[PDB]
């Protein structure tokens, strides 16, 4: 369905991004239908704003160079992708998302100062 | 471990937004968009959430809506400011049976025709609740001491048509599955929905009308129930069918008041009059109250009497139970509905009363002139619900006292969108993973 | 092989579309933006100009911004009174004799407490006796409005370009049907400019054909449906009102006024219009020549007037110099096919309603001075009727009434597209 | 040429064109119709940007993808499609069987990303 | 050697666009969003660009939104049409009338004999006891309408995304010219739409002087805009006390006419310190020497003429306009106690110099005062041929742009063009 | 900050452009009356003006880099200075007062070079 694999593993999950992303986009109901779609469009360009900045665009999936701390999260593989959701991971780490964010930002900006250089020989 | 970055996980979190309806009147229906045909909807299994009803931007987002699409509707109509002069007004005598002995006022007044230097003489039955003596008499409207006010266009109707509140694009309506649900708590059946089912914006005050039916057992709904100025809600398992109709006979005559403008009035009966009188049988309300003190018992006491009374208040809308059957408003009795003690095929009538002038949504001055509607009025209807109010009563020997009362609107539609939340999904996420770049 | 995607491929489907305004008064020209074409070698392209969208677009907009002209204009509410009308016989023409009126009412001044007694000139159209005293024709329906002499009447140019994603294609076909392929399309950003003028029967300055007469219907075989005329050649008509109307001021409250006609400065006569005989007989023969096609040859075609109705349907109807024309065109469709003019009747009605509606008219205020007038004849709206089959005689009459027919004698060379630049193709590459 | 000059050339030769299609597409109370043209042809961009975006071919016009080509969609032979053929029959007979290509391009890429991070966990 | 292409670098072209409010009455502070909290500022150190105080957009949709909010506030409540009657009037116990006519009821039918107090300002003479109102040959308005106030609360304008505006902070910034000092800023500061002419009050003061500013100097059609550095203290009072009565006139609509006078009635009158303003006056004849010859006569006189609202000082001080008579204060001359001002009320206003459409202010019961310091003159400039050296600067004003070219001076709305190219000798491959 | 080193070398205003980029589409503190449709407007204006302006970097293949080359030759007659004083000791702001004229033919060139490129591109690989 649209999401109906929320409570599902997170590894299988995964499999069913594709379908989650393509429904960010779909006189009383004059202007509040103008707004709703105003707002639904600025939020859809600000995660793709968010995706490009950090260097993963057009990529559902990306990884990264920024290391793991083990203060964001001691528990290891073997129970995150096995048997623990989505929800109860975000919830987990609602308060911890901006330095990573942080992070991949100055990775990327780091990342892309290292290669202009390169390709100038 | 490595970071790595996810767009488009299942995470969602709580939020409000500006939702819109669609569907298949004073209800804009053409401003609205189609709904589909075969309609979707996602259960998501072995999940939790923590649902509350009593919280909701949804039911006053709702009651926004309604009293904007209500204000918007009568603004292209009859404005009625010739309309209260010095009436002159006579009883009607002429078939009265015993019980409506000063309620018809047969009044003769005098209005600006077509032309604008010519008054023409006409005349109208009035009802006695829509006139105020000032000192044959000289009446005048109740109206205009606060506000001249609108005559509702004869084309559109009051007849309600269920609406369907969708979610907007990136958005969640979430639903909850779980039956005996208290509202606030959590929902262990929860399930995500683009769209609300069939609301029907019905008005009621006492008795709520045609809506959803629970299926467990009937709930009694609050939330701080111990404190004695929450309206309780309680909500059925089975509909108790109730009659109600006018017995007399109506015909419109139109008075041109203006050009371009016109005015319906009651003309004469043809027939005799009676009054407004409204059933409910004896047996499935009694089974219906034992429901209700059977489950109240249980939460309110375990040995308790339940006394059922009649409401004490002093406006006409509280203590009266309006509703808007055909076109012509009601303001009936429920005290001889509720004369029980509960301690540890007949029917019931009810004096049901026609009043024209109509003040609702409670706001001072703005009201509308219901026009006369020609012939019977007979309307069947499911009662689904039930406003209930303790009252200010401490101890001796377990008894509470609970009459009847509503008032605000809202509660009226926290009956029907108890089993919702709005939400909004946030697709963004990291994760560790073995990944590097390249 | 191995599927291709390609983005920005030139392909199209139809569609309906928001058309925004451009230009270069009644007509709002605020609103529109202030104001180019690619020729295409070897496409052919299905047209209908019966099937349009922005034909009953247009006509939407033109009654929406007719309507909000008119909203801060004065209402005229209190002129509803009861008239007390004589004849006026000031040297009256014996043809003209009866048609105005001189009239006097009371009626309340600036000051809410006093009154007044104002005298005035109306026509036999708008006054109805009460069953001397007469009254207004609008104080039946719906009091109206007045137009301000601010505004003019001026058929400004106008046109609607499409948005982002869309695209507007026209017609290069000389001998264009109306209906079927095209043979030569060309894309433009937007159109010529069209004038919205309004007419009954006789369209009036408007864009000729360029070779010969085109004659286009939607059926030619039923009668129910209307056939549209356009000419290769103008005919030239005079608009005449040979009157000194003297506008005077009534204030009718606190800040409004009603000009109603004062007195007339000289002779009065009736208000003709004038046409040429021997170009409409040469236009005339032109298209009895060129609808001989569609019907058949040496068959006996004939004109006929108008057969009947109300006075806007029947007769002809334009608003030149700033008052409403009607006039009679029965001198014109008389001829039976096997330095002379032609003068025609006219008479002016002032309460106006334009757009086929009731309950909303609009009062015209009368215009000081002589009015001269000249346009062109470049259109007809014929009718025909259901005559006996095998008979060789078919009778046409000028219908009208609806004012669309105006409208698509324009729009019939364009129509909306709706660019889709995505698209799949096989070609030998593959995915490393 | 113009905004649509190839219209009448061949499959190869409007192919190296695409860019004055491709630019071209995103160019007083009844002023919302300026207004509301504008949203609708944002999300009808965004339709077509993110409709590309899913199967790992944006940011390019000509772009090619490692799926075989099923015959039963058309027969034909690829040497007279490329050069006796114009745009707008290839978009008729492809009118049908479009629905079911936009759905295993997507399965594809995902399949392809999902080979792109396990080849680079070990 | 080849182009490579650079996405958001910091360039800026100037640019008109439209803003939006924020804000924490008339003027719709209900209607912004909530501000945003110390907008850090920059420097660019090594920049020529030129600012504008008088051909900006900021002033313009100002003065097109001001007017367009007060016409929509004014809206929803009661429209004197009625009231426009004859009037018999007396005098009181000479300006203030005592008028009594005939008006209708709730009722259609009957009518009432009601009495008002009317000032002389607002009624004429139609033909000795028949008057009516000045509005009733131009216009039928609308009564302010009694919930709504009139005090200027503070309104912040806030640029939307893809343009900023910057802040000149340059000490001795004619308001035209290049500053050499640019910073930026998120939005605005507190702005306070007050409504005046000839006696800026209640705005911006000044750094350092006091400082002159005009298109050019030459001329004697362009206003010269003081601003003051030290803030001049006017205070005043309505010594009357009015009563207000409900009087309807229909079916729920209202007229809140003039009672009687509780006390005695004694002219309103505005003062301000005598050697403040001899010392301020002081620094601008001092000052303002430096465009016109350092040896020339600068001599004050009073208002031109024309109408009473650009001879006369105009305020609306709690809901009372005033239209004092400020001739006491520009009445000197230079070569090298308490002003009191007899002032005057009216009631029925054309505020934005509109003709067809007025403002009825009913009647506010007790003494009425408020504080407030004069921030600017309006200064302009009757010129002559030139043989003599006296130089004749009669104030004025009624040009309501002006008032908010006084604030917003330090203000350039720009956009945003993030793309930029560069020459380089790296390649791509 | 926002605009920050708008004043700085051309060298150190490369390392902050990244932070000019975050607020191009809008703040998240600011997403009937006068006020709202002119938000409304503004807000459409910046989505439209954020859409071309990735347009133009989606055509040249540049689509999801700040900084990037491309193949293109710069002819002399553009601009005679050479690399040492062009990155050190000029800021932005006069760096764009001359190539008023000369954008609309550079970019272009740009596009037919990226257009030849891919199809170069897509020539190899049906081999
Ligand atoms: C629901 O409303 C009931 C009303 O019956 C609330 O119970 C009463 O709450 C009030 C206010 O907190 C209490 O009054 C004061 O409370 C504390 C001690 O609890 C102290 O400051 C004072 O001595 C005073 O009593 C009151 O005691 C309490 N109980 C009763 C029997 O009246 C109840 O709190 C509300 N429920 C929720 C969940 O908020
Ligand atoms: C609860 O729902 C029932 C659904 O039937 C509502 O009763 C219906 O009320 C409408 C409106 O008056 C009736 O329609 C009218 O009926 C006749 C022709 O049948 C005619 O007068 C009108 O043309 C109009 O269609 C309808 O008959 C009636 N149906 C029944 C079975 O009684 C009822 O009003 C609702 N309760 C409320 C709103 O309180
Ligand atoms: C068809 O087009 C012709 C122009 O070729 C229109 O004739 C024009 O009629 C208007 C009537 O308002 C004249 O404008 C007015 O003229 C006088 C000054 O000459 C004055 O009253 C106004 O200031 C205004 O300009 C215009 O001069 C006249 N053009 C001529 C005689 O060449 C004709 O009305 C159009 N037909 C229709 C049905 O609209
Ligand atoms: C310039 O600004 C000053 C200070 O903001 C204004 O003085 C203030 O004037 C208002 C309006 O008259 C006064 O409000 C009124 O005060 C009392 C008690 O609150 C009462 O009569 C009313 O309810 C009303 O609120 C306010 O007190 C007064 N402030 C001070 C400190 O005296 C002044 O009016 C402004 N000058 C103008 C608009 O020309
Ligand atoms: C919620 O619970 C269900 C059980 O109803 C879980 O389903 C398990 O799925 C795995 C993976 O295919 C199977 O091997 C197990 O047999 C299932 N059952 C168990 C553990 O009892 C599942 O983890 C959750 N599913 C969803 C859709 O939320
Ligand atoms: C008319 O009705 C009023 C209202 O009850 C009553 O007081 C009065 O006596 C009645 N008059 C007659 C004549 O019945
Ligand atoms: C509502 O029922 C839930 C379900 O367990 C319970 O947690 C909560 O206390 C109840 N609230 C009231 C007011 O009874
Ligand atoms: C009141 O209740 C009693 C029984 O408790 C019953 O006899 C009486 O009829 C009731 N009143 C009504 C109006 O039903
Ligand atoms: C031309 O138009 C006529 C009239 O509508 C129609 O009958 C005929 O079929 C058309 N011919 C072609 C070739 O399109
Ligand atoms: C026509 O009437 C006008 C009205 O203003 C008048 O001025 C003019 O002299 C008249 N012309 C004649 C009688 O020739
Ligand atoms: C149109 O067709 C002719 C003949 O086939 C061809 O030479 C010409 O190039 C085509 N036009 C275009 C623009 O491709
Ligand atoms: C091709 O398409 C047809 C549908 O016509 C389908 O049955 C078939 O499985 C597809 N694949 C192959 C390899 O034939
Ligand atoms: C495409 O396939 C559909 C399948 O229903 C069929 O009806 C249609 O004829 C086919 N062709 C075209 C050109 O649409
Ligand atoms: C100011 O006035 C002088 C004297 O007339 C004139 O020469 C000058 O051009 C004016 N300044 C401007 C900027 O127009
Ligand atoms: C303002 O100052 C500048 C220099 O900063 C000067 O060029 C200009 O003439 C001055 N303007 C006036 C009106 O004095
Ligand atoms: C009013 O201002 C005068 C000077 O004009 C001053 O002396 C007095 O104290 C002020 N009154 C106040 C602030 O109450
Ligand atoms: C001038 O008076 C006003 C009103 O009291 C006050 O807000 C302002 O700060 C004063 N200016 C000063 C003290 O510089
Ligand atoms: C660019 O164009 C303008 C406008 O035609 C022209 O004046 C200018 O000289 C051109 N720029 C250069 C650097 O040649």
């Amino acid at each position: 369905g649209f999401l109906g694999a929320a409570g599902s593993t997170m590894g299988a999950a995964s499999m069913t991004l594709t379908v989650q992303a393509r429904n960010l986009l779909s006189t009383v109901w004059g202007i509040k239908q103008l707004q709703a779609r105003v707002l639904a469009v600025e939020r859809y360009l600000r995660d793709q704003q968010l995706l490009g900045i950090w260097g993963c665009s057009g990529k559902l999936i990306c990884c990264t160079n920024v290391p793991w701390n083990s203060s964001w999260s001691n528990r290891n593989l073997s129970e995150i992708w096995d048997n623990m959701t989505w929800l109860q991971w975000d919830k987990e780490i609602s308060n911890y998302t901006q330095i990573i964010y942080g992070l991949l930002e100055e990775s990327q900006n780091q990342q892309e100062k290292n290669e202009q250089d390169l390709l100038a020989l | 471990l490595w970071v790595t970055v996810y767009y488009g996980v299942p995470v969602w979190k709580d939020a409000e937004t500006t939702l819109f309806c669609a569907s298949d009147n004073v209800w804009a229906t053409h401003a609205c968009v189609p709904t589909d045909p075969n309609p979707q909807e996602i259960h998501l299994e072995n999940v939790t959430e923590e649902f509350n009803m009593w919280k909701n931007n949804m039911v006053e987002q709702m009651h926004t809506d309604i009293i904007s699409l209500w204000d918007q509707s009568l603004k292209p109509c009859v404005k009625l400011t010739p309309l209260c002069v010095t009436l002159q007004c006579t009883n009607v005598t002429n078939n009265i049976t015993d019980d409506m002995r000063g309620e018809l006022k047969n009044c003769s007044f005098n209005m600006t025709t077509e032309l604008r230097d010519k008054k023409q003489k006409v005349y109208s039955l009035f009802y006695r609740l829509d006139v105020v003596q000032i000192n044959n008499k000289e009446y005048r409207l109740i109206n205009c001491n606060t506000s001249a006010c609108t005559q509702a266009c004869p084309k559109v109707s009051f007849e309600p048509i269920p609406i369907h509140y969708c979610a907007p694009a990136g958005f969640a309506i979430l639903k909850c599955k779980d039956k005996k649900f208290n509202g606030t708590g959590p929902c262990p059946s929860v399930s995500t929905v683009q769209c609300t089912h069939g609301i029907k914006p019905v008005v009621s005050t006492q008795l709520l009308l045609n809506g959803s039916l629970a299926e467990e057992e009937v709930m009694i709904r609050s939330e701080n129930i111990t404190n004695n100025a929450k309206n309780i809600l309680v909500q059925f398992n089975t509909p108790v069918q109730i009659n109600c109709t006018r017995p007399n006979n109506n015909t419109r005559k139109s008075i041109r008041i203006g050009p371009g403008q016109a005015f319906y009035a009651t003309g004469d009966i043809i027939g005799d009059i009676r009054q407004a009188h409204c059933n409910v049988s004896k047996a499935t309300w009694n089974e219906t109250l034992g429901k209700v003190v059977k489950q109240l018992r249980k939460h309110f006491g375990n040995n308790t009497i339940i006394r059922f009374a009649n409401s004490s208040g002093g406006d006409l809308e509280v203590t009266t139970h309006s509703f808007n059957c055909g076109g012509e408003f009601f303001y009936c009795n429920t005290s001889g509905l509720f004369n029980s003690t509960w301690i540890s095929n007949d029917s019931i009538t009810l004096p049901c009363r026609i009043k024209q002038i109509i003040n609702m949504w409670q706001r001072i001055g703005q009201c509308m002139y219901a026009p006369p509607i020609q012939g019977v009025i007979r309307c069947v209807s499911n009662i689904t619900g039930l406003i209930l109010t303790r009252d200010g009563g401490s101890t001796n020997s377990t008894t509470e006292t609970f009459r009847p009362g509503g008032g605000d609107m809202r509660d009226n539609w926290r009956s029907e969108l108890y089993k919702y939340k709005v939400v909004k999904i946030e697709p963004l996420g990291v994760a560790p993973t073995r990944c590097k770049r390249r």
